């Protein structure tokens, strides 16, 4: 439940799992889904490093509020979903 | 004002190093509608000109007689073009001319508008006077 | 935004039927002012930038890998271009880049000004990242 | 966005991106583009040093509102833009 | 006696019985029944460790709040049931 | 950015650039242009010493407030102009 601002650029926009991560487990997998995948807002790449998922955002035009969803796995098997909206300038 | 085939091939020859396909002979043709830019034209005029063979440029020479050699670009028809006369049916409106590699299809080298839209009546020759159809 | 050399060559190849030259390798350079767009250019930055060696495109590939396969036009620098660091003396201002067949001389394929006027300080890289130098 | 004043002169007009750089990002390439582009108000050159992009402006017309935006790249792939408005006197 | 939120993710969803346990009894058996009889919100397996019933939920479609009740057997013969409502996002 | 009073007298009329100078640059060239194009309020000569442009004013007839603007070149390439209005008594 967070909102981001972009116009035409590729931006870092990292998310951390310090609070939610239950106990001493390590993140795997991870994925990105953007509702207007049809629209120019593509997802360039996704990266994991030390329990922080690095999601790059390509960006798009206009004033539409694009939705990006991140789904992450865990070693024990718990699956956490987090969705946040990136509002393009 | 250039075709997708020719622009793709110019870019490939200039940058990739792909050998450039060469038109063995250049054929000029007319189309009632605007040619696409792609392979083929939209549209060739037949069933209204039973005598509409795509008149070849460079009638005499085998190669290299089509146009004056480019100096800072630019070319001109060394040879006059005399199209076969209109045969009948009704008057056919001509607005666009296209250079063709082959008598039928075979890519579309250049697609360019005529300076003026000449409409052809029942019996007309529609010659290209020497000095038109310049290309850059 | 095309040289006299490329225009004459392509016009001849498309219309007259003359064979088209195939550049062995593609070299990029920098220019303090606009190139004269004819054969040669005015001028390359030398003796103020002692390291100015034209970084050869497709440093790894032999040929046909420097520029992406053109599709309805469009070309792009496949391999990242990183220039040697400035040795010293005076800062140099770079606005125009030219595509060159040879490391020195050897014709001028493209002449296109950079969208932004840029200068090179005492120590800098002036990199051309992937997807730069786009040409249709 | 900031407000800027010039009449016929060229000056430095440095623009700062350092606060955004996380760690070891080297600002490279970068380009500045103006909307009322042709003639009128032109950037003779810009310098890069210490992540501080310094965009020189040659000078606008009589009293029109000219804005120009600087785009900066990084070898990490991140892109960022800031547009500062220059009110020519 | 609480509420859970999920969309499609798998979670541990622990239940603690330290409050109710009379004296040191060892929990055995244990079972869960789902109010939606659809087969939606299936529960894959449950782990009984240290008076904590670890009941997993695969997840369910739509936005209907699915209810699952947990029944446990104890060595002395005491059986207790607890029902909590899980809302699928 | 101030106002001057004179009747027919010649004055030093110094201008100080310590506030604007970025870093130790040596002022060069320097020039002044007079709004009355009459040739009235001629400026005999200017002395450039220690980042202080000493621009002299011979003076002008009547009571029209003559305006003169000073333009300066700097070694790094920065050019700035300052205009101040002089009132002849």
């Amino acid at each position: 439940g967070i909102v981001q601002k972009t116009a035409t650029e590729q931006l870092d926009y990292d998310i951390d799992f310090a609070r939610w991560m239950p106990d001493g487990d390590v993140l795997q997998s991870a994925g990105v889904v953007i509702t207007p995948d049809d629209g120019t807002l593509t997802s360039p790449a996704y990266e994991i490093d030390g329990t922080v998922v690095k999601v790059w955002l390509a960006g798009g035009t206009a004033g539409a509020s694009y939705n990006v969803d991140v789904t992450v796995a865990t070693a024990a098997g718990r699956i956490k979903e987090t969705c946040f909206k990136t509002r393009v300038r | 004002a250039a075709s997708t085939y020719t622009e793709n091939n110019i870019l490939n020859a200039l940058l990739r190093g792909v050998a450039f396909p060469l038109p063995a002979k250049t054929y000029v043709s007319l189309h009632t509608g605007d040619p696409g830019v792609g392979a083929g034209a939209n549209e060739v005029s037949l069933s209204n000109w039973p005598a509409y063979v795509r008149r070849e440029a460079e009638q005499g020479g085998a190669i290299g007689s089509g146009w004056t050699p480019a100096a800072s670009g630019q070319t001109s028809n060394v040879n006059q073009l005399t199209y076969p006369a209109n045969n009948g049916v009704a008057a056919v409106t001509v607005t666009h001319y296209a250079v063709f590699d082959a008598p039928t299809g075979g890519n579309l080298l250049f697609k360019a508008p005529l300076t003026v839209a000449r409409t052809l009546q029942v019996g007309d020759v529609f010659v290209f006077d020497v000095g038109s159809l310049t290309a850059q």
